[PDB]
């Protein structure tokens, strides 16, 4: 039949992007 | 279907026959949308069924015939050939209706000077109108402040920094 | 031929080209058939040493091609 | 006609070889399929600068 | 049944060579023999695959479990 | 405001094929040159293409790239750089290598 199987791309193998995101989400860093 | 902007060729056909020839240039032309099947060369091809022919025969029978004909205007064996869609109502006088371009196993429209220069001008115009329309909304006019687009102590703060920096760089 | 006479060419040239061509194509085809002949014989011997159990079959294959 | 025979045979053999590639089936790339479960091609992104 | 079809194909080709060197216009029949033999070979190999895809999935799931237990123990 | 003239079945055949087009990088480059990214309607239609990531729907899509391509195109600076020919070649070459 059809049973749900759980697999999460375990075969396949950054803070600058984090910074840019937070920069757009709360504007300046200082606050 | 606009015939002039487009660039056509069939390398499969060329390889099927082999090399690029005079006569194969006219056949290649026959495969192209440029050629018209009501053509006089097509009527001749229909009249002879799997027999040898000759080329001097080809031009001499083109003139003998009256109507739309495709001939070779200039020929260069290695790479490029020149064809024109000339229409002769009578022999020895022909009105060229179109010219056609052949190059590196490729057929092209080779269009009229007016349409080329005109389209060029049209592009340039369009650039102008777009740039001006973008700029015209932007600038601000106040009558005392002037035209605007949306202190020396601080300047001295900067001088202090740049001098600090030059110092650290020299070090 | 009519074309040749038309252009002033000698019709005897046509007759020459065709007899010549008969000989030429004759040899050509004949040798093509031989080329596949040898190819088959090679393939049958190689099969025989490789797959001896069917040697009877392959011999029956060569015998069925021929005339009574 | 005999020559035409030879050639014609070669073309038929090529054609059936073509049908041959059309008939085989190859084991699934489950990797790509699982990546596309999560709606990206994880491969093409990680790999590419 | 496979091996059989294959050796058979071999033989049918030998036949083909013959009918080329003896009577070329007869080949359509024989190349048909060939064609059905190849197509059957393939259809049957295809019948083999679904189990192979399943067991490959098995080996993959086994890899995930191994990463899981190893990661748990490391933690 | 011309009245819409769509077909139901046809537009999911079509939206499938369009997603596929999005897989091609050269099509993205032409698309950018034609300044289709200037239109907000286009970008809303892109989000409408997000329906194609759903399992029953994605089960139909043929070329996976498009999906990735789509997430790539959500950055506008990326849109102006797929206007660029150089980056276009970079993208094509990147697939070609993965392939």
């Amino acid at each position: 039949s059809l049973d749900p199987e759980i697999i999460g791309g375990q075969n396949n193998f950054n803070l600058q992007q984090i910074f840019q995101k937070i920069i757009q989400e709360r504007g300046p860093f200082r606050d | 279907v606009d015939l002039t902007s487009i660039q056509w060729r069939m390398p499969e056909w060329v390889q099927s026959m082999g090399g690029l020839r005079t006569e194969n240039v006219l056949e290649y032309f026959s495969q192209s949308p440029f050629y018209s099947h009501k053509s006089n060369n097509e009527m001749l091809k229909m009249q002879s069924q799997f027999n040898a022919l000759d080329l001097g025969d080809l031009n001499s029978q083109l003139k003998r015939l009256t109507g739309i004909q495709f001939v070779i205007i200039h020929e260069r064996p290695p790479f490029l050939w020149v064809i024109q869609k000339q229409n002769r109502l009578n022999e020895n006088e022909v009105k060229p209706l179109t010219v056609y371009f052949v190059c590196n196993e490729n057929i092209y429209m080779a269009p009229n000077a007016y349409t080329l220069l005109a389209t060029r001008m049209l592009n340039a115009t369009y650039c102008f109108q777009k740039a001006l329309t973008k700029i015209e909304k932007f600038p601000q006019y106040n009558p005392q402040e002037g035209y605007t687009y949306p202190s020396p102590e601080d300047f001295s703060v900067v001088r202090a920094f740049m001098q600090s920096l030059h110092s650290s760089k020299e070090a | 031929v009519l074309e040749y006479i038309e252009q002033g060419r000698n019709p005897d040239v046509y007759a020459r080209q065709f007899s010549e061509l008969v000989q030429k194509d004759n040899q050509y085809v004949n040798g093509k058939l031989y080329a596949i002949e040898g190819f088959q014989k090679a393939f049958a011997e190689e099969i025989k040493q490789a797959y001896p159990e069917v040697s009877s079959v392959v011999d029956k294959i060569l015998n069925e091609g021929k005339v009574e | 006609g005999q020559k035409f025979c030879f050639q014609n045979l070669v073309h038929v053999l090529q054609d059936i070889r073509y049908q041959l590639s059309f008939a085989r089936l190859r084991n699934s790339d489950l990797v790509t399929a699982l990546d596309i479960l999560s709606t990206g091609t994880s491969l093409r992104l990680a790999n590419a600068p | 049944e496979l091996r059989f079809l294959s050796r058979s194909l071999m033989l049918n080709f030998l036949e083909l060579l013959g009918i080329m060197a003896k009577a070329p216009e007869q080949f359509p029949s024989k190349v048909e023999n060939i064609r059905v033999l190849l197509l059957n070979l393939h259809h049957l190999i295809n019948d083999y695959r679904p189990h192979q895809s399943r067991e490959s999935l098995i080996m993959l799931l086994e890899k995930q479990l191994k990463h899981e237990e190893s990661q748990v123990e490391l933690l | 405001l011309l009245s819409k003239v769509p077909d139901d079945k046809s537009r999911f055949e079509i939206e499938l094929e369009f997603v596929q087009m999005l897989s091609n990088p050269w099509y993205l480059n032409f698309l950018a040159q034609h300044k289709y990214f200037e239109d907000e309607a286009f970008l809303q239609y892109l989000e409408y293409m997000e329906y194609w990531r759903e399992p029953e729907y994605v089960k139909f899509i043929i070329y996976p790239t498009c999906l990735h391509m789509l997430t790539l195109l959500k950055n506008p600076q990326f849109r102006n750089d797929i206007s660029r020919a150089d980056l276009s070649k970079q993208v094509n070459d990147e697939i070609y290598y993965e392939w």
